[PDB]
């Protein structure tokens, strides 16, 4: 559960998405000295990993995921590359034993009652609920955590600066996931003050 | 019900045994596991033919990472007819999981392709152990 | 089918969320005595129990069901404290197999296709269909009955005067749940001349 | 590889809810003639098998599929119909290993990412996204074929001429079904030259 | 009858399995077959030799592809010495069917010469499992 | 395993072999099948016969087709009479899937009709071999 | 000490077990009672036949419901002699309880006549059991 | 080799043994055949069982002509529920040619379909004897 | 348990005696309409079984017993036609052995001291007394439950509306059967609304 | 495979067996059950170790409920001695499901306690049957 | 050589056997360890006395930690009993470790003062096992 | 059936002799873009195989038949091209044979009554009459379908435009074989616009 502490006082989690994974250096510099010293890095190149790798290595006290691992296999590659937890879009639950079995968090995504029901019975208790939009948004959130007093969400998909609030008003969510602080066109085209700007205004807007 | 013997040295400088064990109790939960470690490439095949002959291993990965010079490439052809004749006297597949140095551009990229390399034939023992068929499939795969 | 006559007639159930027991009896006087004779006490807290078991002995003939049942240790204590039939947020088969086992009916909750087909797989046809609005609603619902003729449902979640109609209207729908008629708010603050009204005007807008 | 290349052509496939078999001779003739060689012919009732082989006989090269297929029972009476693949509403898993004993293609339906994942890993990467509408419409589509680089999506439900042309920009999306072209009001009442204009007005639509 | 084991791999390009198999079916009505396949080229002597001595094949035939390095070129080489030790050790023929992947100059090629190539040799197969004499006939080529 | 043996004829107008083959491989993995094919209906009773005894199944499906004349329909009570007999001689059952053919109102009913007919019949069987008390449980069903 | 078999359908449209099952146990409370369905009146001769040979059953009823068709007239023909040659085969009474569905007006009337033959049977199974004399003393009997 | 019993009457009216024996010498011209002659159709049966069981036929063609009169049709019926009680006796098919005299619309017709009809079925025995595989295939068609 | 209850609540049970088991249907609406939803269907003809059957299908919470209930076999008839409870005339050990083997409750018939306490001695203590007049009446029925407190009587015989108040005045009267308000004579000449007037004025006697 | 024997009273308000026996046949599908019922609470100890003993039970169950007076209590402290001496002799657990009538406040809580009570021990008995690493878990918890 | 059982409960508020465990380990580098928890106190006394004759321990640690109320106060003290039966019974000790929690004034104190307890006995049970001579050293010490 | 089928619609099949396999690419295009989606590949040229895998590949609806099959390894070699049936200039039943083991359909030449009765043995009824007009043209085939009413012919050699009608007028010829609209000489010299005059004008001609 320190991963839960640490979202609670995150609040918000960048999920990133990148191309080249040298891009991860100037990312994280700008998330950590802005107030956000966490990262979840999808799992949607081959570089990714790469990325985990760097990123630990120059911003050593991050809070650093592995995004839309999908089997054992990735888990691991995270695992070696210095992920501490990862995360998968839904919930598949030889994903989560392989993840017991190879040692490492695993906070799968779920966006209904009986997948929380799946993932509560394997012994797991933070999920990520994803897509948090599409899939009925505060009003699902509402509806998952009433019956189920033992889960706490991450909410992930369409958040942003301004819905994430009423998310973060429900006592059984942690944290958001966002992308659009850390968006791969800002990436791409080297935005780094805009990157800046919308992590300081973010972490001032959750954490005032 | 099955046995695996993991040969790696003290020479490579990524540790590829860990990866490969991890990967082989997630895809088996009960399967046994034996580790022995060398000096370098070179002692892999005395250690692995042991390994297959006296601790009955059904199975045996042999992890090394050859250096950059010429005279390590030597080494390693040296090291890989050993695996094989080690191979054939005991009617056993070793998996040889060689990493060479040049392969990589940086450590960062070594680290990462010779856990992924251990990784992947980690899975092809399971398949060679349990699931033949897989790989009867998966021929003229890519 | 018992179970499906007396829901086909009442056509919405209260759905109770107790914290004092005691206020079972009161509360199960008004609904019965303003024509609508069954609850469904949720397992909120250890109050449901002695709930059930006040509920059964002041109101005998009352349809009572017991709520957010997540395992077979809950299905038995609801039933041995006289319940009928349980009801679950999502389906699990796990719960469900444990039910057979107990001897007790469950009304497990569904919200897509795949888990209809679960259900249906494990012989069961009157579903819960949670949370009703937040799941798509009446499209939602002509989506499931449609494939699926087997299925009768009992929508519960969002529901309200305003569109209760429009859910019955559905052949498959047998009765909805519903929980304003019962507030906690309401039940907290004794506001009982409230809750008989809104228990007669819903027992007139849906049996006229 | 075949069923994916006529679906990627055909854009739309009509899914049809026939009451009499013979009906499907004149309205596969309709259809057919007026660029819309493609039928999936729901397993509504045990009247279809017969309409899937008088179809066949009429129709040798259309692509017709069967729907509704909740068992490996009616696959294989699709199958031995003429059928070259089934389609069922949701994802049971029982149902797919039944196809592939029988060796016929299902595509299953799926509304979320723990149904993708569960399809994803029996193999299946041609999935019917439905209820296409009730469950998030466009929203939806886009963040499950985000994180599944490998799926392609038929989606169905609530499709029609004003909303089909997003669902299609999505590249992952192979076509949409739709019944508002051959919808049963229609056929039943010989509408034979709207089914035409239908017709004729969506393949334009789609295939400019 | 005569018994035949067919070892091939799944880092080929081509399947070349099928090829032979179908060859050998064609030329003898009822000779048997046994398939494995191994990851890669140098899986393949002792997956071969276990065939000749465990399974009880008169012959085997080694399928392969070598890749375009001149690090695949070592590994072939590395492979092709122990087809012929487990050749030596068990008094068997392992018939090497190897296609380098430089010896076509497209993919259309690769996947015919594989094919060509496991087709002719499987009827060497045919010769030497039960024709012998048609090869000595066949002294100058 | 369990053992099922199928028999049918060249006579029928229908193969109704394959579709009650591809059934019961669907609901059991693991079973045994073994088919014999005779010329008419009243060649299936001994057919039947030597597959329960010297084949070893377990049950047979009789699968036939009676035409329509009031000939073939005395055929059929005839062989239907030999396979009751031949089940009574070997304290085992056959299942009887004989499709008539004046069920069927033209040749697609008829091959419709025959193909469900002899499925169902392999559920039947399904359940004989596997799960009795689901049988049990259907009395006085429709 | 008395054994009884009991072999019903699936075809049946009513359930006629339940109560021969509850006549019995009230007559005698000693007596053992065993169930087999099987899926049509064609099956129940053998299952009767295994369930006398090899359940070691004193006797037998056999329940079934044959249809309205002059065609399931012929099946219960058919289903009435195997019965009659598994009992002598075995030395052992199968008391046929056959309702046909032509002989009530409505369900209501079949649900009732099933029922109640069902249980005079069962009746009959007792007096044969233990009391022959009972039914000397029947003879000429309305 | 393959022995086949023919056994026919003196009461038919066309000599079908002559087509059927020149039949299978012409499809396996070593097969050993042996042949009895009976009075009538109700004769058969015995002598058919009797070339089963004591001239160690394999098989049997069973052949006869019923007369017009619905008293030849009782006969018939007679005699072809004792080919099939003959038949599950001893687990060895008897092919059975009986050419009514009502099928045929004069004479000419009678020796042309009777000889025809044995011819046929000669060549059904053949397949029964030596190619079931061939006989699997016609299932489908007729 | 519950039949006692019922008995208590109802004060007076109609005992019928029909000559065609269509006319229960009529007979049944008229009496559930009138307040009097309980039967006890005399076996004075065969006709009984099927008018027990038409009634559990027309008035399906109708309480219904079968009456003259003289062994098992009746009992079982009785039990099987839908009836929730048997009625004897008098006590017969044999038959109410049979009835507890096969599962029906039984109110057996008693008139004297030594038959009541043989139905105690079997476990029974609710118990009809029969004939109520003939055998002495209320004077009768006080002298038994004086020295049994345990038993409950249902008298019938005699029984009028210018009686049965004192009958049910005693204590451990539950309540009385009655066939002047279904005479057969009223039955058979179809005086419907003269039944109706009959089982009005009852009510209202009893339950005022 | 594995053998419960459940002892109760006829001194007890509440049925406790019932709700053990449909916990523990919930819990594993086909562990066989064996009841002995005794008159109090003093009478459990021998009906216990019988069981243990004689019937082969791998554990037993013991319920009862000790009624209010200091009288009572001395009867229940007796009564649990007697249980673990049984135990200790047997080398078999006795779990004891002892409800004293002084813990609710109507019998509308004692109904409620005594059946809560007796499923929970009859999940521990699942666990120390089947289970004991998750016992072991909860240490300290 | 020595081999040590340790039994805890899940009723217990702290984790007492971990520290007991390190504290031996720590003393002796191969001394053995065996770990039974059960539900409560009263589960204590026959654990321990298996583990002394059915698992070979030469000693045990009895782990437990009694609640606050005159109730618990009982079943600590029948447990106690039970504790010294079982070391009579089997002539080998038991160390018990109870802490009420009546002891400490708050949950760090007493998750401090278990720790403490725990680990002091587990050097107790080094000098029982392989120093009693410092033992008798020390008698007559706070 | 299929080939049956496909030969009955074109009615010509152009057989090729092609030198450079490259050339089977615009080839194609023409054949098919002009009416005549067909092509027998001769095995003349080293190319051949190569060629039919071009063109499978290029145009994957033609029907593509390969030509001058003298064994089995030939008969191979074609089946892993991607031809779908094989044809000889006359009939080897060991080629024969051959085919029927590998798994592919051929349809062999005969021109006489000897040769035709032997592939009637062998099972086969589709038959290549060749060289058509050197062995006695119509007058030759008329007298082989006459005494066969069971085979169907595809008469190649000598076939032109003015004589192809003749031929095509006998009902048992299913189409046949033409070298004259793909001569060597004109796909040697890029004649593309002759070789689609001569194709356009062909296929008006056969299917006016």
């Amino acid at each position: 559960s320190t991963i839960n502490n640490q979202l609670k006082a995150l609040k918000v989690i960048p999920v990133i998405a990148i191309d080249n994974a040298e891009d991860i250096i100037p990312l994280g510099k700008v998330l950590a000295e802005n107030g956000l010293p966490a990262a979840e890095i999808t799992f949607r190149s081959s570089a990714a990993v790469k990325a985990i790798m760097l990123l630990r290595s120059a911003q050593p006290e991050m809070l650093i995921g592995a995004g839309t691992i999908l089997n054992g296999v990735q888990a691991l590659a995270a695992k070696e590359a210095g992920a501490t937890f990862v995360v998968s879009p839904g919930f598949n639950p030889n994903t989560v034993r392989a993840c017991q079995i190879i040692g490492i968090d695993i906070v799968p995504g779920v966006n209904n009652p009986s997948t929380v029901e799946a993932a509560l019975e394997m012994g797991l208790t933070t999920l990520k609920f994803f897509p948090a939009e599409a899939s009925g948004g505060i009003s699902m959130v509402k509806s998952l955590v009433g019956p189920y007093g033992d889960i706490r969400l991450m909410p992930t998909g369409g958040i942003t600066p301004s819905n994430i609030d009423n998310y973060l008003a429900i006592p059984q969510v942690l944290a958001c996931g966002g992308t659009w602080m850390v968006d791969k066109k800002l990436v791409t085209n080297g935005e780094w003050d805009e990157i800046a700007r919308l992590t300081r205004e973010i972490v001032e807007q959750v954490n005032p | 019900t099955k046995k695996v013997g993991i040969v790696d040295t003290t020479f490579a400088r990524v540790d590829m045994a860990s990866a490969a064990i991890l990967t082989l109790k997630m895809e088996s939960p009960n399967i046994k596991i034996i580790r022995k470690t060398v000096p370098g490439i070179k002692d892999l095949p005395v250690a692995c033919k042991k390994l297959l002959e006296e601790e009955g291993c059904d199975i045996v990965m042999a992890l090394g990472m050859p250096g950059k010079a010429e005279k390590d490439k030597v080494c390693a052809h040296e090291a890989s007819l050993g695996l094989m004749l080690a191979q054939l006297m005991t009617n056993k597949h070793i998996i040889e999981v060689f990493v060479h140095e040049d392969e990589a551009k940086d450590d960062a990229e070594l680290k990462i392709l010779a856990a992924r390399r251990a990784i992947e034939h980690a899975l092809n023992v399971y398949y060679l152990l349990f699931k033949p068929e897989y790989l009867t499939r998966m021929a003229g795969k890519g």
